[PDB]
C-alpha cells in the first residue's frame, strides 16, 4: 500500500457546482482519482460521516503526519464574527484559517473561492470575500463558475507531482488560464468582418455569426473554454449564448449588464 | 428481527449533514430511543433576492442560477419563464421543447446521483461487501436483476479487489468514521447485495459523467448551463440531426442504467427494508407539474403539465385542488430575519437578515418558511407521484402499481421515508420512457423550422412568475421591474417548503414532522436520523439563496 497524498476539501459559501465540475472530469475518472491517486480525506458532498463523525474525521485529516493539500470551494461569509456561514458551529472562516495554516497548498476552485463569488457581489450583504484575502495568503486559483474540470484535476495532479505551477497576476495557472476565450473561439472571424447579431432571433444568429454585440466578454476573459469544452460536447458559445466572463474576478459586477457592452 | 431501536433520551445534534447540497444543521428531542422534537436549521446565508435589487432582469437567470450547482439549470429556467412572463412574451415551440428536454436531462442526471452517491451510504455498508462471494453475489444478481456483463462474477471480484486493496490502505478517505463500520443495527443488507450496490457506485461515476454530456449538448456546458434567453433559447444547433442523434445515444445508455441498475438497486433495498414504509410520512404536497405542452404563461403551464400539478391536504388522493399562486406565502418569525416580515406574497417578499445565535429554538434558521393557506407542503418526486396517480396520469399508474405489486404493500405506504425515495426512482423511469419521443418531437419541428427566440420589448413596470418543477420539486421565481429595472426578485425554493423552519403558528415544517417518531438504533451513529433527511434530497444553497 503506497501512501496517498492526503486532500482536505471546504465548502464555505458556495453553491457546490465546483464539486459537481470536478466529478465531470475523465483523465482520470473521480473514482480512479481518489482510489489510485489522493486520499479525499474530507469532502462534505460525498463522506459517508455526518456531524461529530465528520468533524473528527476532518480533524484526524489536518493532523495527518503526512500532512495535506487543501483545496476551498466557496467565499467566506465574515460579517458578524463570521456567523453568517458556519459548520459544526463554527464559523467557516475560522474553520478555513485554521486548515490554511499547515496546508501543504491551497487550491481556489471556481471564483468564489478564488476572488469572492457571487455572493460577493454589490451590495454583498454577507461581506464575503474570496479566500486569499480573508486569510492574507497565497492561493492557486481554478477559477471559473465552475471552471472546467480538466483545469482543476490538471492543476491538482500537477502540484502532487511537479510543484507549482506557473501563475498569471491573479494566481490562475497559465497552462489553463493563459490565452483569452475570444482568441480562440471559431466565430472570431465574423468578429474581424463586424459580422454581429443584434439579436437571439435575428437570422445572422441563426447563421453563427458573432455575438459581441449581444456582450460576449470572450474578448476579455482568460479561459481555455473553446479549446477544450465542456462535457466532451460544448460551450457557451458554441451554443449561441455570449461569454459571461465567469472566470474573472468580481466578474458579477465588472461584466454586467450580461447583454451589454455597455 | 423488528426495527431495532434504542432507549435513548437526550438531544442530538447532526451537524454538518453531509452528502447533500448546502449546510445543515438537524437538532432532535429523542425519547426512549424514538424522535419527539426536531428542527431543520439551515447554516448558510448568501443572499442572491438582495443582490439582484437594481439590476437589469435580464441579467436575473445568471445570477439565480447560482443559487445551485446541484440542481444547476433550474433556477435559469425559473427566471427565464419568470422575465418572459413580465414582458409577456411566448416562447417558440421550439424553445418549449428544448428547455423541457434540458429538464429531462436534469432529472436524470441529478436522481442518479441523489440514490447512489448522497443516499446510498445510509443504507448499503460498503465494507460489508468485503465479506462477500463474488461469485454467490453474481449468482443473486444473476436471478434478481437484468442480465448484464458488469453484473458477473469477474466484475464484482473486480469491484471488491479494488475495495479490498483501499480498506487495507488504511486511508479510507470518504468512508472516514462511516457509521456502518464495525456493523451497525439498522443496517439490514447481505453482504452479497452490497457488492452490487458498490459495485454500481461505482459504475454510476462514470454514468453521470454521460447523463451530463447529453444535457451539454443542448445546455451548452454543466454545470450551469448557457443557451436561454428571454424570449427562448440561443442554441440553433441544438435542433440539428448530428447533435440530436447523440443526445438520444447517450440518453438511451443513461436509460439503460436506470433500468439495469438504479430501479433494480432501488427495489431490492426497499425489499429489505420494507419498515421503512411506516417512518417519515407527512400529509401536504404541491407541485407546479413540468413537461407542459403549452408554457405560454403560467396557468398554461399548471394546467397542461404532463407531470401535473396539484394540491393534497391531509393524504387525500380523491380531492386534488388546483394551485392558487395568490395563496403562497412565506413566514420568517422562526428564522433569522427582521421582525414584521411574516406573512409575506412572494411579490411582496422581504429578505432582510437578522443572526441571532446558534441553536435558538426562537429563530433558527436562514431559511423562510413558506406556507399554503397556512399549511406545510411536501414538495419533490413523491408529491408529484402522487399527485400523477391521483390524476390517473398512465404513465405513474402503471409504474407505482408496478412497484406496489413487486414489493407487496399498499400505495398508502408510499406516505413514508421509504415512498419517498421510491417516488424519486419511479419518476427517473417515467422521464427516461419519454426521452425518445420528446428528441423527436423537437428533432422533427427544429427541422421544419428553426425559430427558437421570439421579439419582447422591456416594460416600464410589471410582475411576471415563472414555475418550474424541478428535481426536489416546486420552484417559483417572482420578479417585479420598476424603470425597467429589477425593483423586487423572491426565490421560493424546493427545499425551502421542505426543510425550512416552522411557520408563524410554530407549525413543523415537512422535514420535521418527517423526523416524528423516527427509532434511533445508535444514538452515537444516527443513520436513521440521515436516511429521513436525504429522502427529501435537502439543497440548502437552494433553500436560502
Ligand atoms: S464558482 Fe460558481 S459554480 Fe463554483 S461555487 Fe461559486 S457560484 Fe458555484
Ligand atoms: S462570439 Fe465572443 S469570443 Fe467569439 S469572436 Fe465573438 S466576441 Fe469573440
Ligand atoms: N431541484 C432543486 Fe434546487 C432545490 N431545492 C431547486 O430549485
Ligand atoms: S462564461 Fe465562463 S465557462 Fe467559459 S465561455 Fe465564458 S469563461
Ligand atoms: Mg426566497
Ligand atoms: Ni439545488
Amino acid at each position: 500500500a503506497k501512501h496517498r497524498p492526503s486532500v482536505v476539501w471546504l465548502h464555505n459559501a458556495e453553491c457546490t457546482g465546483c464539486t459537481e465540475a470536478a466529478i465531470r472530469t475523465i483523465k482520470p475518472y473521480i473514482d480512479a482519482l481518489i482510489l489510485d491517486t489522493i486520499s479525499l480525506d474530507y469532502q462534505e458532498t460525498i463522506m459517508a460521516a455526518a456531524g461529530e463523525a465528520a468533524e473528527a474525521a476532518l480533524h484526524q485529516a489536518l493532523e495527518g503526519k503526512d500532512g495535506y493539500y487543501l483545496v476551498v470551494e466557496g467565499g467566506l461569509p465574515t460579517i458578524d464574527g463570521g456567523q453568517w456561514g458556519m459548520v459544526a458551529g463554527h464559523p467557516m472562516i475560522e474553520t478555513t484559517k485554521k486548515a490554511a495554516a499547515k496546508a501543504k497548498g491551497i487550491i481556489c476552485i471556481g471564483t468564489c473561492s478564488a476572488y469572492g463569488g457571487v455572493q460577493k457581489a454589490k451590495p454583498n450583504p454577507s461581506q464575503a470575500k474570496g479566500v486569499s484575502e480573508a486569510l492574507g495568503v497565497k492561493t492557486i486559483n481554478i477559477p471559473g463558475c465552475p471552471p472546467n474540470p480538466i483545469n482543476f484535476v490538471g492543476a491538482v495532479v500537477h502540484v502532487l507531482t511537479k510543484g507549482i505551477p506557473d501563475l498569471d497576476s491573479n494566481g490562475r495557472p497559465k497552462l489553463f488560464y493563459g490565452e483569452l476565450v475570444h482568441d480562440n473561439c471559431p466565430r472570431l472571424p465574423h468578429f474581424e468582418a463586424s459580422e454581429f447579431a443584434p439579436s437571439f432571433d435575428s437570422e445572422e444568429a441563426k447563421k453563427g455569426f458573432c455575438l459581441y454585440e449581444l456582450g460576449c466578454k470572450g474578448p476579455v476573459t482568460y479561459n481555455n473554454c473553446p479549446k477544450v469544452l465542456f462535457n466532451q460536447v460544448n460551450w457557451p458559445v458554441q451554443a449561441g449564448h455570449p461569454c459571461l466572463g465567469c472566470s474573472e474576478p468580481d466578474f458579477w459586477d465588472t461584466m454586467t449588464p450580461f447583454y451589454e457592452q455597455g | 428481527k423488528p426495527t431495532p431501536q434504542s432507549t435513548f433520551t437526550g438531544p442530538i445534534v447532526v451537524d454538518p449533514i453531509t452528502r447533500i447540497e448546502g449546510h445543515l444543521r438537524i437538532m432532535v428531542e429523542v425519547e426512549n430511543g424514538k424522535v419527539k422534537d426536531a428542527w431543520s436549521s439551515s447554516q448558510l446565508f448568501r443572499g442572491l433576492e438582495i443582490i439582484l435589487k437594481g439590476r437589469d432582469p435580464r441579467d436575473a437567470q445568471h445570477f439565480t442560477q447560482r443559487a445551485c450547482g446541484v440542481c444547476t439549470y433550474v433556477h435559469a429556467l425559473a427566471s427565464s419563464r419568470c422575465v418572459d412572463d413580465a414582458v409577456k412574451v411566448s416562447i417558440p415551440a421550439n424553445a418549449r421543447m428544448m428547455r423541457n428536454l434540458v429538464m429531462a436531462s436534469q432529472y436524470l442526471h441529478d436522481h442518479l446521483v441523489h440514490f447512489y452517491h448522497l443516499h446510498a451510504l445510509d443504507w448499503v455498508d460498503v465494507t460489508a461487501a468485503l465479506k462477500a462471494d463474488p461469485n454467490k453475489a453474481a449468482k443473486l444478481a444473476a436471478s434478481i436483476a437484468p442480465a448484464r456483463p458488469g453484473n458477473s462474477a469477474k466484475a464484482l471480484k473486480a469491484v471488491q479487489d479494488k475495495l479490498k486493496a483501499f480498506v487495507e490502505s488504511g486511508q479510507l478517505g470518504i468512508f472516514t468514521n462511516a457509521y456502518f463500520l464495525g456493523g451497525h443495527k439498522a443496517y439490514y443488507l447481505p453482504p452479497e447485495v452490497n457488492l452490487i450496490a458498490t459495485a454500481h457506485y461505482l459504475e454510476a461515476l462514470h454514468m453521470q459523467v454521460k447523463a451530463a454530456s447529453a444535457m451539454a449538448i443542448l445546455g451548452g456546458k454543466n454545470p450551469h448551463t448557457q443557451f436561454t434567453v428571454v424570449g427562448g433559447c440561443s442554441n440553433y444547433q441544438g435542433l440539428t440531426k448530428d447533435p440530436l442523434a447523440n443526445y438520444l445515444a447517450l440518453s438511451k445508455e443513461v436509460c439503460q442504467f436506470v433500468n439495469e441498475c438504479y430501479i433494480p438497486d432501488l427495489l431490492a433495498v426497499a425489499g429489505f427494508y420494507k419498515d421503512w414504509g411506516g417512518i417519515g410520512g407527512t400529509s401536504n404536497y404541491l407541485a407546479f407539474g413540468e413537461f407542459a405542452t403549452d408554457d405560454s404563461s403560467p396557468s398554461k403551464h399548471l394546467a397542461t403539465s404532463q407531470f401535473p400539478s396539484g394540491v393534497i391536504t391531509g393524504r387525500d388522493l380523491g380531492k386534488v385542488d388546483n394551485v392558487d399562486l395568490g395563496a403562497i406565502y412565506e413566514d420568517v418569525k422562526y428564522s433569522w430575519y427582521a421582525p414584521g416580515g411574516d406573512g409575506k406574497h412572494p411579490y411582496d417578499g422581504v429578505t432582510d437578515p437578522k443572526y441571532t445565535k446558534l441553536d435558538d429554538k426562537d429563530h433558527y434558521s436562514w431559511m423562510k418558511a413558506p406556507r399554503y393557506k397556512g399549511k406545510a407542503m411536501e414538495v419533490g418526486p413523491l408529491a408529484r407521484t402522487f399527485i400523477a396517480y391521483a390524476k390517473g396520469q398512465p404513465d405513474f399508474k402503471k409504474v407505482v402499481d408496478m412497484v406496489l405489486g413487486k414489493l407487496s404493500v399498499p400505495a398508502t405506504a408510499l406516505h413514508s421515508t421509504l415512498g419517498r425515495t421510491a417516488a424519486r426512482g419511479i419518476e427517473t423511469a417515467i422521464v427516461c420512457a419519454n426521452m425518445e419521443k420528446w428528441i423527436k418531437e423537437m428533432a422533427d419541428s427544429g427541422a421544419k423550422d428553426n425559430t427558437l427566440c421570439a421579439k419582447w420589448e422591456m416594460p416600464e413596470e410589471s410582475k411576471g412568475v415563472g414555475l418550474a418543477d424541478a428535481p426536489r420539486g416546486a420552484l417559483s421565481h417572482w420578479i417585479r421591474i420598476k424603470g425597467k429595472k429589477i425593483d423586487n426578485f423572491q426565490l421560493v425554493v424546493p427545499s425551502t417548503w421542505n426543510l425550512g423552519p416552522r411557520g408563524a403558528q410554530g407549525d413543523k415544517s415537512p422535514v420535521e414532522e418527517a423526523l416524528i417518531g423516527t427509532p434511533i438504533a445508535d444514538p452515537k451513529r444516527p443513520v436513521e436520523i440521515l436516511r429521513t433527511v436525504h429522502a427529501f434530497d435537502p439543497c440548502i444553497a437552494c433553500g436560502v439563496h
